[PDB]
């Protein structure tokens, strides 16, 4: 439904061990887009699909500075939240940034998120209203104090609902060919003799787009999420996804058992025996 | 298009 | 601070069939610090391998992308090996055409 564009920043500290190394990468729905990375032996913002690069070079050289400062600002903040948590100059530390905007019907922002994390638990949060904060702990609460005096939620709001949304629909049309059309899943199911007082039943789901998907398995109408084994989405590799769910069921039960599939480039909720 | 960062923590 | 170690799936990228060449995945995912090792291997020996770009999941835990080039055969052995700050030695799953 809803179209997004959202960025992931990570910064990681190392500490009297070089310099502080800082990764973003960019993504229009599922797809992955741009990336960045200061570690990387020539840190510049490049392409990382086809449809992005028919984009100009005043483009690469605008998002190529602008997330090279924004490196220099998390090296900072690393430091910054090193003294908040009164920490040693010694370990490694995290800092993690997503921010992005969903597209409404109408073509303007349906909602707008921006939150942080320092060594992956949940530091800062802009609300879904972009003028309030969420802080989690009282160091987060000194960012907060800080974020209110320079009025940063209106600058986050402003990008959010300017320049954000335009950016996702310009993308929405560079890519036109693979971003607006879903690939409903290829599925099949799998018959593994385990024992003879079980065999396993494999229901797959293979190169679907975007992430998003239902699997779940029934015994004559009844959900059996309850003893069912039901592996995390994974990529392909080439743009699309995989998932695959699996249940133990006793030997000659087979089509006494149904796969259902949900996914949004399906007409209809897919059903599925193993023949 | 990425964000000007605007503020640090 | 927090410690995680990675999930890991070894799967190729498209169904496997024998003499048709494909790509071999290890997809490291909810693990936390972002510092990690990935090698894949066939018979027990390294491969030369490309890899996605660091991002993370909504609940901040990271994920990688490791790949490469292969045709599989019936006998040749290929698996993913892992090294964390979590894991005390690196762990090793095999590569399971059906899972």
């Amino acid at each position: 439904g809803p179209h997004s564009l959202s960025y992931f920043y990570t910064a990681v500290s190392r500490p009297d061990r070089g310099d502080s190394r800082f990764i973003a990468v960019g993504y229009v729905d599922d797809t992955q887009f741009v990336r960045f990375d200061n570690y990387a032996p020539n840190p510049r913002m490049e392409p990382r699909v086809p449809w992005i690069q028919q984009e100009g070079q005043e483009y690469w050289d605008r998002e190529t500075r602008n997330v090279k400062e924004t490196a220099q600002t998390y090296g900072v903040g690393l430091n910054t939240l090193r003294g908040y948590y009164n920490q040693s100059e010694a370990g490694s530390h995290t800092l993690q940034s997503m921010y992005g905007c969903y597209l409404g019907p109408d073509g303007l922002l349906l909602h707008g998120y921006r939150q942080d994390a320092y060594d992956g638990a949940d530091y800062i949060a802009l609300n879904e209203d972009l003028r309030s904060w969420t802080a989690a702990d009282m160091a987060a609460q000194i960012t907060k104090r800080k974020w209110e005096a320079a009025d940063e939620a209106e600058r986050r709001r402003s990008y959010l609902q300017g320049l954000c949304v335009e950016s996702l629909r310009r993308y929405l049309e560079m890519g036109k060919d693979t971003l607006q059309r879903a690939e409903p899943p290829k599925t099949h199911v799998t018959r593994h003799p385990s024992s003879d007082l079980g065999v396993t039943l494999r229901c797959w789901a293979l190169g679907f787009y975007p992430k998003e998907i239902s699997l779940t398995w029934q015994r004559e109408g009844q959900d059996q999420s309850q003893d069912m084994e039901l592996v995390e989405t994974r990529p392909s590799g080439d743009g699309t996804f995989q998932k695959w769910a699996a249940l133990v069921v006793p030997p000659g039960e087979e089509q006494s058992y149904t796969c259902h599939v949900q996914h949004e480039g399906l007409q209809e909720p897919l059903t599925l025996r193993w023949d | 298009m990425t964000a000007h960062i605007t503020v640090p923590y | 601070f927090v410690a995680r170690p990675p999930k890991v799936q070894v799967y190729s990228r498209h169904p496997a069939e024998n003499g048709k060449p494909n790509y071999l995945n290890c997809y490291v995912s909810g693990f936390h610090p972002p510092q990690i090792e990935i090698d894949l291997l066939k018979n027990g020996e390294k491969m030369n391998a490309e890899q996605s770009d660091l991002s993370f999941s909504k609940d901040w835990s990271f994920y990688l992308l490791v790949h490469t080039e292969f045709t599989p055969n019936a006998v040749d052995q290929y698996s993913c090996r892992v090294k964390h700050v979590t894991l005390d030695k690196p762990k090793i799953v095999k590569w399971d055409r059906d899972h």
